[PDB]
């Protein structure tokens, strides 16, 4: 599975496939991607 | 295992062979209903076997309510005795059991959505407009009633071992669904 | 006859072809000897019952893709034999309804038999016959938040009846004697539970359960409280 | 003037749709034969 936070109250989700999509706790269908633990790297430049 | 269906009702059909004046059928039996209005054939009832009779002025018979092939018969030839008493020239001919009805109790409640979805080209099952699944076997072609409590109805035989061989059929499959 | 074109390098002829395709140049190349393979690569009975249908599914504000699939139901059973009649309001709500359950949407049979006169059991033979050729072609939970909005609970509300379905379900007892009665009961649990006031008529009305049935499960449901409660 | 509904809108769409209530009101609901003779 892969982690998903919710629109409002940001808790971690994690749903998996075929869960639809919703919110567990509330009802907002708006479902953040819950960003890349991996480093990024930037050039102040 | 160990059951073994119970017969519950068996449904025959008899050619008196000669036209029948119902008003006359229905005057001088001793326990007949006749109301044209309603349905044109006279319901006459005999005690022993207990059974019911729907007779026709062509002079066709339909025998029902009976719980054994031997009483079937036997009920059928009184009923067309009582028919020739009254004056008909009619003649007891042409008996034959049309469907059989029987019922049994595996003794375990079953997961009838489990069963509907394992089973699906065969059953049919929708608990909100009768609480029973509806299981149409192929061989012997036998229509069951599948019930949670575990009271299986089996209907549409000629013969009774379709009924006792449907039974034998489905049993594994019961078993596999059940819930305790 | 014949008439497919199949891509090959005659230089290669080693694979069948394994190529890379460029749409910016627009031209197709052999992955090997990189070679250009292509170029300038360019970039009556029917109608009426969809008018019904579609008729019927708006004012029942089913999304399209519930509509589509019922269209798409419909269209497979049309003109078939064994169907032999049922003057096509049988069909069009059977295909609706089958459209819903494909499309995991619910919907009773008492709603559609709401929105057309079916006269109920002919509709149940209709149903099946459908649904076996279907088959030849080739759940109440979801019910549960839907009332909730006709009654306006809050999601716990929701959420809370759907443990208490799916704990009923297993616990037996009764098999649901359809599952409406027990979406129905379910909620009065839950409700009850909390604080909020529906009371008991103004649910069997609203909801159109009757008021004996829905104290009925609510006395073996009472049995039951003990392991229902998710917290 | 023009009044706005303020309930929890769930009800007020629950009676809109199929709401498994119907009916409660009608409008438009819709001798012998040779002495005989
Ligand atoms: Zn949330
Ligand atoms: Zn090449």
């Amino acid at each position: 599975t892969l982690k998903y936070i919710c629109a409002e109250c940001s808790s971690k989700l994690s749903l998996s496939r075929t869960d639809a999509v919703r919110c567990k706790d509330c009802g907002h269908r708006i479902l953040l991607k819950a960003r890349t633990k991996r480093l990024v790297q930037f050039e102040a430049r | 295992s160990g059951i073994v269906p119970t017969l519950q009702n068996i449904v025959a059909t008899v050619t008196l062979g000669c036209r029948l004046d119902l008003k006359t059928v229905a005057l001088h039996a001793r326990n007949a209903e006749y109301n044209p209005k309603r349905f044109a054939a006279v319901i006459m009832r005999i005690r022993e076997p207990k059974t019911t009779a729907l007779i026709f002025a062509s002079g066709k018979m339909v025998v029902t309510g009976a719980k054994s092939e031997d009483d079937s018969k036997l009920a059928s030839r009184k009923y067309a005795r009582i028919i020739q008493k009254i004056g008909f020239a009619a003649k007891f001919t042409d008996f034959k059991i049309q469907n059989i009805v029987g019922s049994c109790d595996v003794k375990f409640p079953i997961r009838l959505e489990g069963l509907a979805f394992s089973h699906g080209t065969f059953s049919s099952y929708e608990p909100e407009l009768f609480p029973g699944l509806i299981y149409r076997m192929v061989k012997p072609k036998i229509v069951l009633l599948i019930f949670v409590s575990g009271k299986i109805v089996l209907t549409g035989a000629k013969q009774r071992e379709e009924i006792y061989q449907a039974f034998e059929a489905i049993y594994p499959v019961l078993s596999e669904f059940r819930k305790m | 006859p014949n008439l497919n074109i199949v891509l090959t390098c005659p230089e290669c002829k080693v694979y069948p072809p394994k190529i890379v395709e460029r749409f910016s140049e627009g031209d197709v190349v052999c992955a090997l000897c990189g070679l250009v393979l292509s170029d300038k690569l360019v970039d009556n009975e029917v109608q009426a019952a969809f008018a019904k249908i579609t008729m019927l599914c708006d004012a029942a504000e089913l999304p399209k893709i519930v509509k589509d699939c019922a269209k798409e139901a419909y269209k497979l059973c049309h003109d078939e034999k064994t169907l032999k009649g049922k003057s096509m309001e049988s069909i069009m709500a059977a295909s609706i309804l089958i459209g819903c359950r494909r499309a995991e949407v619910a919907r009773t049979f008492k709603e559609i038999q709401s929105l057309i006169h079916v006269k109920t059991k002919e509709f149940g033979k209709t149903l099946n016959i459908m649904k076996n050729i279907l088959r030849g072609k080739s759940q109440n939970l979801t019910y549960i938040p839907r009332f909730c909005s006709h009654l306006g609970l809050p999601m716990q509300v929701t959420t809370s009846a759907e443990y208490t379905a799916k704990k009923c379900k297993e616990i037996k007892e009764i098999a649901g004697k359809s599952p409406i009665t027990i979406a129905v009961v379910s909620i009065y649990l839950n409700i009850l539970l909390f604080q909020i006031p529906i009371t008991a008529a103004k649910v069997g009305q609203t909801l159109q359960v009757t008021e004996g049935t829905i104290k009925s499960g609510y006395k073996i449901l009472y049995e039951h409280r003990d392991k229902l409660v998710d917290p | 003037r023009i009044t706005t509904l303020d309930e929890t809108v769930g009800v007020t769409m629950s009676h809109t749709g199929m709401s498994m209530r119907s009916d409660n009101s009608n409008f438009l609901k819709v001798m012998p034969k040779k002495e005989i003779l």
